[PDB]
């Protein structure tokens, strides 16, 4: 904040809603509680411009956790593959994998 | 430069630690010219209000000297402890980085070959 | 599945009962039948014209008035928190707002109608 | 089919939103506003969500039947205009519903457009997480702790709303 | 408008601009954003002409539609990032176009054209409140997000609010328009200085606030708004003249008065960052504003004018309207030079 | 910004056409987006006249860049000067005389000689010099 | 970049308990009163160790546990468990308000046969210890390195060398 | 980075585009104000109900809090113009140009 008056207050009023891993309700964790954590207990008070370079393949792994899209890319092209190469009868779906 | 250093209180002038400098002086230049703008803020005060500007309202030019005067001091004290701040992180940050500050293997006049330009 | 199931049916069971209602009367149409009906006689020549809205300033505040609503909803969850001081500080400070709303709105003509 | 839904249901938001975004007749406008809303509460129920989509509905609709009572009192004319009146409303239409249709278009084949963002459109049915709610919905004790977290927003939506009826009160004072 | 409803919505404005200067949730920003919004359009209103409503109008859809943009830009960072700190922009889109998100609220870039509409067509006290608190909000906001900016985008903004600014202000007689021009080029000062020093930027910035509150109480203490009837105040009252051309040569900046610290200032600044031709653009273009500075004190105490007959009843009455601050306002506005290194205070 | 990176991947004085082509595309870009600007602020009074104010800005603009960038080219060839400043004077001058032949005005042309030719030299002299307009954030 | 380990489909092989929820439903006081500690072993298991990669035995031994439960009321107490969990089926929302004559019936037959009595209301909501003999999990979240604080600011402050050193100010 | 995302943020573009160009009316313009809110909801609530940030989920309450208020200011602004030109049309409104 500009003038931090919270601080010197030492009074809530917007920093609850700041982050996923704060107290929500009745403990309800929220999608990238466990990221988020090690992301933000990374780098704390080690500096904003410090963040970048050191606390990088955590917010990395965050940022994949909130988007997963080299997760949601994988399943992309495997699935275009799948459907490529079934369609002239290289590979027949196990039983399971219909029912 | 300062807004994100260690230990930083927000909202508050002094930040307690500044009482190990050496207080600015009653005397100090700076604090009476500041004074001096007390003076002359009473000047168009009477100017701007059809007055004796020199004689007219004597307590009021007195209020605007005295306010003058007492915020000349606590932001002479605040720009002095700043300044000091900004020396104590230099040295430190001097010190504690060697490599990054190199000394010179001091040497005279007589071996360097500064090249002389004819004045023609 | 079952509500967008639902909403088709009704929706073409209405469009339908219009078509019936369009089709099959067999009518007669000429321009005086369909001439714009004015307590007999013929219109001046309007109903598009700027219609004055006296509540104007009423029905803006409506939309002030329905807004708060949604503030208000999430009560029958919000009674059921372990914090239920500050959960009745809050609803009542809701609604003392929408009271004092009201009256500044009554005490200065407001909800009265324009002239 | 019931395979995307949402996607169908987002097509037809922008639809709406083409609609309205022509500058046709406000009344026109307005409707087109209303399928657009309607359509992303359907979107948001959904998503997971009941009572966000439903408050959508109800709100707007209270606005947008406010901006009718406006529009035929105040911003109406003796020739109301159409989409496919004027050549200008006409020109929005079709630039904008084209438009839509070429970025579908670019969309649901190649999958990986950059546009902006790089979007890969798989299906909305991936990015779904599996969890378990027990006997609480996430939404509803979501909204359920204004009163009881957020009561600074609680302060500050108040006061912005009671000093919004004052300011309408002082705009439309008129002398 | 009633007294005390006047002074709610002042408390309002005044209460948006701190929610905004303190909090740190995004939400919350945009909040007092909003407040800040919503009450002002009525103390625009106050006076109740066309010419209110005109310029209430051009505020409010402009400001709005910065303020949706800011909405853009806070969604599309929680997208991704997760955060809704007010640290940093994790995505570069989502801060480029936040950039122009915020400025149209300042008022510096292209979107410009609104600031010299709305501060004509209102009253003159409302245009002091617009130019001078409605500011800080804004720039607080890029102070603090100044860490990620692409300083392209930003020092082009700036370039462009000085170099329009000063030129448009060669071409207008009303006192509110030039006064706008005035402020569009300072938005253009501090801006560019944003991004490499914000210490500099809220010195700048405070230098501005007083000695335009200066400048626009002597011009409602004068009761004047073309410059035939500021030039008419020499016969009725000259030190309100002679007050005016000094802050006048304090608005171009000329040293050793208290305007040339900051443009003296952020000229030390960005010279320290290896930037030596802007700084040398801002200096050469800045006398595009002194020249309607001396072009307005021209005509008001260098030369009196030809005055009015019945400005002999206008002696005979005095004022009435105290104009609390005036002659402090002066004093910081033209010599606080000499204690120049107290801007350390602000760092 | 590649479009402008498509003058400094030509080195100066060879590759004449090239370097041309890509002046003159510059000098378009900027007509086009001059012309909208005037377009917008300015009000036009139908289609076909507003074709004819965009191509006047940007024909006016494209000419200026081809032969700044043919007058650069060859005479850095010819003079076998690639880091002469002069090399861009000469295009300051085909900036400036074809500008105000494209205004019909001699004064115009001949002021902007001087002018674009100046400016032509000092920023020339920022590709000979580490001068950084937009310099980024360094202490 | 890595390893997606997932143990082979032979460790998850466990006999698969099969009663339906109702069924589930009807027993699930005396359950949870009679099964408790593999229920909270393995519990604790997947909290700590944050991984159900890991505590797959525990899985394992709790539906062994659960077996065992039902075969004990099948041998003992048949009847009254099939006419309660009946009667439960038949709600739509699976309520204990309707059914509780049956539930009266179970209870009595549980507690004379087997020994059973059903935990008051809120006994089975306690937090309860386990003396589980697995160690404690040094790294759950499976976190790197920290980086290092920076450089702590210390020292006594002394004034300023020649004062602000800001141009011709000397002071 | 999702696909509905993307059909959200086309639509809030093209409803920016709309906001940003007039034709006759102001009821039109804050018409596309309000569905550029809208956009703004729809992608605000996906983003907090996808990511189980349940603390959040009152984040798009208070964007229609401030919605409906704005959108009350702006028409009467419309009403005022209306009062002091009989119409509402913004073409017509250029007497600060000068
Ligand atoms: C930086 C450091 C230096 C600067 C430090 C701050 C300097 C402040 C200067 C204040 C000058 C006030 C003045 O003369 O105003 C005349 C002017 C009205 O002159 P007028 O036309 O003769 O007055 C007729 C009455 O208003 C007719 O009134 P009415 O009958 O219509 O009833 C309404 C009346 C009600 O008045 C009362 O209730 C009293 O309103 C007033 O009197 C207006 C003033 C209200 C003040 C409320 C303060 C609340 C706290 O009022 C304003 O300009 C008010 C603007 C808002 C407050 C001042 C903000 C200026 C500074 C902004 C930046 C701050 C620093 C940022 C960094
Ligand atoms: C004479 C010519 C030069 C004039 C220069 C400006 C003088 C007037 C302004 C300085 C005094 C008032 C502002 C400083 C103050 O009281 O608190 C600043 C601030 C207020 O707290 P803060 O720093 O948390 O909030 C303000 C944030 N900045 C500094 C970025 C604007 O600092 C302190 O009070 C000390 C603690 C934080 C230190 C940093
Ligand atoms: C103001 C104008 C400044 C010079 C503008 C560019 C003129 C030019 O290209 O000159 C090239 C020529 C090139 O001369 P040169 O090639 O003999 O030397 C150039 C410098 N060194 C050797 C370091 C590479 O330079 C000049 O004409 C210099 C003129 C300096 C005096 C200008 C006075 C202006 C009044
Ligand atoms: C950064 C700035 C430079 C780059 C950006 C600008 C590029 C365009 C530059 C030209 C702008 C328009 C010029 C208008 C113009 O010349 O009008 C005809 C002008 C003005 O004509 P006029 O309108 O005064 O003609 C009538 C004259 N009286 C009033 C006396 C009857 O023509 C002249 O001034 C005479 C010919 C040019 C004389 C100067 C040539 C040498 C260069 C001088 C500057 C050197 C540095
Ligand atoms: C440098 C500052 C001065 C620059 C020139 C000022 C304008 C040209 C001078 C004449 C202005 C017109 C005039 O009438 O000047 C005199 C005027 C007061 O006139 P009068 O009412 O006769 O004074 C009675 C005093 N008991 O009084 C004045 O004009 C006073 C001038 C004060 C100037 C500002 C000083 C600020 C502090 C330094
Ligand atoms: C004004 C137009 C600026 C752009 C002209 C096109 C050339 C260019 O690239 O300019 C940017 C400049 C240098 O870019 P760079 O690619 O490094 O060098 C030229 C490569 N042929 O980037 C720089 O930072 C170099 C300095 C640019 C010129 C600065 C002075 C301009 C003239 C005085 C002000 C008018």
């Amino acid at each position: 904040p500009f003038f931090d008056v919270q601080k010197r207050l030492g009074l809530d009023l917007d920093r609850w809603m700041t982050i996923q891993s704060a107290e929500q309700p009745h403990k309800i964790p929220g999608r990238c509680h466990a990221f988020e954590k090690e992301w933000i207990e990374c780098a704390h008070g080690i500096g904003g411009i410090r963040a970048e370079k050191e606390c990088k393949i955590e917010f990395d792994d965050f940022v994949e956790c909130l988007l997963r899209q080299k997760t949601m890319k994988r399943l992309s092209a495997i699935k275009r593959q799948r459907d490529k190469l079934i369609k002239e009868g290289k590979y027949t779906p196990p039983p399971h994998h219909l029912g | 430069m300062m807004s994100g250093r260690p230990g930083r209180v927000p909202l508050q002038f002094l930040p307690n630690e500044a009482r190990s400098l050496p207080p600015p002086k009653l005397t100090d230049p700076r604090l009476v010219y500041m004074g001096f703008l007390g003076y002359c803020s009473g000047l168009i005060d009477n100017a701007i209000r059809r007055r004796p500007v020199v004689s007219a309202g004597l307590h009021r030019q007195l209020l605007y000297v005295t306010s003058f005067v007492f915020f000349g001091y606590y932001l002479l004290k605040r720009q002095d402890y700043m300044y000091a701040l900004r020396d104590h992180d230099m040295f430190a940050y001097v010190k504690s980085h060697p490599e990054d500050f190199p000394e010179k293997d001091k040497k005279t006049y007589g071996e360097i070959l500064e090249e002389f330009h004819p004045v023609r | 599945m079952n509500i967008m199931l639902t909403l088709l049916t009704n929706v073409t069971l209405a469009s339908l009962l219009v078509l019936i209602a369009f089709w099959l009367p067999q009518l007669n149409a000429y321009s005086e039948k369909t001439s714009p009906y004015e307590c007999g006689f013929d219109p001046m020549g309007s109903a598009r014209l700027p219609f004055s809205m006296k509540f104007f300033l009423v029905a803006i505040t409506f939309l002030l008035f329905d807004l708060e609503i949604a503030l208000l909803l999430p009560l029958p969850w919000a009674s059921q928190t372990n914090n239920l001081k500050t959960m009745l500080t809050m609803a009542l400070f809701l609604l003392i707002l929408l009271a004092a709303s009201l009256a500044y709105e009554w005490t200065q003509k407001g909800l009265e109608w324009a002239e | 089919m019931t395979m995307y839904i949402a996607f169908i249901l987002s097509t037809i938001f922008v639809i709406g939103f083409v609609g309205f975004s022509s500058k046709p007749s406000p009344i026109y406008g307005g409707l087109g506003l209303i399928v657009s809303g309607g359509v992303g509460c359907g979107i948001v129920l959904n998503f997971g969500g009941s009572f966000l989509g439903l408050m959508v509905f109800l709100i707007y609709l209270g606005g947008m039947l406010v901006v009718f009572g406006y529009t035929t009192a105040m911003a109406t004319e003796m020739y109301p205009e159409v989409w496919v009146s004027n050549k200008t409303v006409f020109g929005a239409f079709v630039s904008g519903l084209m438009m839509e249709f070429c970025m579908v278009y670019y969309a649901l084949k190649e999958e990986e457009v950059e546009i902006i963002f790089k979007f890969n459109g798989l299906g909305d049915w991936v990015i779904y997480d599996t969890g378990d709610s027990g006997f609480f919905s996430e939404e509803a004790m979501g909204i359920a702790a204004l009163y009881s977290y957020g009561t600074w927003l609680v302060i500050v939506t108040g006061w912005s709303l009671l000093i919004g009826v004052v300011v309408i009160m002082e705009i439309t004072r008129g002398n | 408008m009633n007294p005390i409803i006047y002074t709610t919505l002042i408390m309002t404005v005044m209460s948006g601009t701190m929610l905004v200067m303190i909090s740190s949730h995004w939400l919350l920003i945009w909040i007092g954003f909003e407040m800040n919004l919503l009450a002002m359009i009525p103390v625009l209103m106050k006076n109740f002409n066309p010419r209110a409503t005109e310029a209430a109008t051009k505020y409010f859809l402009t400001q709005a539609t910065a303020s949706m943009m800011l909405m853009m830009a806070i969604i599309i960072n929680l997208l991704y990032s997760g955060q809704w700190t007010i640290t940093k922009m994790f995505n570069p889109v989502a801060m480029t176009m936040m950039t122009m998100a915020l400025a149209m609220k300042l008022g510096l870039s292209p979107f410009h054209f609104w600031v010299p509409e709305v501060t004509q067509g209102i009253s003159l006290q409302a245009g002091l409140l617009l130019l001078t608190w409605q500011k800080l909000a804004p720039l607080s906001v890029l102070c603090q997000i100044s860490q990620s900016i692409n300083p392209n985008l930003m020092l082009t903004m700036a370039m462009l609010s000085i170099l329009i600014g000063g030129w448009g202000g060669l071409n207008q007689t009303q006192l509110r328009k030039i006064m706008a021009y005035s402020s569009i080029a300072h938005m253009g000062w501090m801006t560019a200085v944003l991004p490499y020093n914000t210490t500099m930027t809220i010195l700048n910035l405070l230098i501005y606030i007083t000695m335009t509150l200066a400048m626009f109480m002597l011009l409602i203490h004068s009761s004047a708004t073309t410059t035939l009837s500021l030039s008419h105040t020499w016969n009725k009252m000259p030190v309100i003249t002679s007050l005016m051309m000094v802050t006048l040569l304090s608005m171009g900046g000329l040293p050793p008065l208290s305007g040339f610290m900051p443009k003296w200032m952020i000229i030390q600044e960005m010279t320290k960052n290896e930037s030596i031709i802007m700084p040398t653009l801002m200096a050469m273009t800045a006398l595009l504003n002194l020249y309607f500075y001396m072009r307005l004190a021209y005509s008001s105490s260098l030369t009196m004018f030809p005055s009015t007959n019945n400005m002999k009843m206008k002696w005979q009455f005095e004022h009435t309207k105290q104009m609390k601050l005036l002659p402090t306002m002066i004093v910081l506005s033209t010599l606080v030079l000499p204690m120049t290194p107290a801007l350390s205070s602000l760092n | 910004k590649t479009l402008l990176h498509k003058y400094s991947d030509i080195p100066e004085g060879t590759e004449c056409h090239r370097k041309a082509y890509a002046s003159t595309s510059i000098g378009g870009a900027t007509g086009l987006i001059v012309s909208a600007y005037s377009i917008a602020l300015k009000p036009p009074a139908s289609f076909l006249e507003g074709v004819a104010r965009t191509g006047r800005y940007t024909f006016t603009s494209a000419a200026i860049g081809a032969i700044f960038g043919l007058t650069s080219c060859i005479s850095a060839q010819v003079r076998e000067k690639p880091d002469d400043p002069l090399n861009y004077f000469i295009g300051g001058c085909a900036g400036g005389l074809t500008l105000g032949a494209r205004t019909r005005s001699y004064g115009i042309g001949a002021a902007a000689c001087a002018y674009m030719g100046l400016t032509a030299a000092l920023v020339k002299m920022g590709q000979l010099e580490g001068w950084q307009v937009f310099a980024e954030p360094k202490v | 970049p890595g390893i997606v380990e997932l143990p082979t489909l032979e460790d998850l092989k466990v006999q698969e308990v099969k009663v339906s929820s109702s069924v589930l439903k009807a027993a699930a006081h005396h359950y949870g009163a009679q099964c408790d500690k593999p229920n909270k072993e393995f519990m604790l298991c997947r909290w700590e160790e944050k991984d159900p990669r890991r505590c797959l035995e525990e899985g394992k031994l709790v539906n062994q546990c659960a077996l065992d439960f039902f075969r004990q009321i099948k041998r003992h107490c048949a009847e009254p468990f099939t006419e309660y969990w009946t009667c439960i089926d038949y709600s739509g929302l699976q309520l204990f308000r309707h059914c509780r004559k049956q539930q009266a019936k179970f209870d009595e037959c549980v507690l004379d046969k087997l020994g059973w009595v059903r935990p008051d209301l809120g006994e089975l909501s306690k937090v309860t210890k386990v003396k589980t003999d697995r160690p404690l999990p040094e790294n759950p979240y499976h976190s790197r390195a920290r980086p290092e604080p920076n450089p702590e600011a210390e020292g006594d402050l002394k004034p300023a060398k020649h004062g602000s050193r800001l141009f011709f100010w000397t002071m | 980075m999702p696909l509905v995302y993307m059909n959200i943020i086309m639509a809030f573009a093209i409803a920016l585009a709309g906001l940003l160009m007039y034709r006759s009316h102001l009821m039109s313009s804050l018409l596309c104000l309000e569905g550029m809110m809208l956009s703004l909801f729809i992608m605000s609530t996906l983003i907090i109900l996808n990511t189980h940030f349940t603390l959040a989920n009152m984040m798009p309450i208070i964007l229609l809090v401030f919605a409906a208020c704005e959108a009350a200011l702006g028409l009467s602004l419309l009403v005022m113009v209306s009062n002091t030109y009989g119409t509402d049309y913004v073409q017509n409104l250029n007497l600060l140009q000068c």
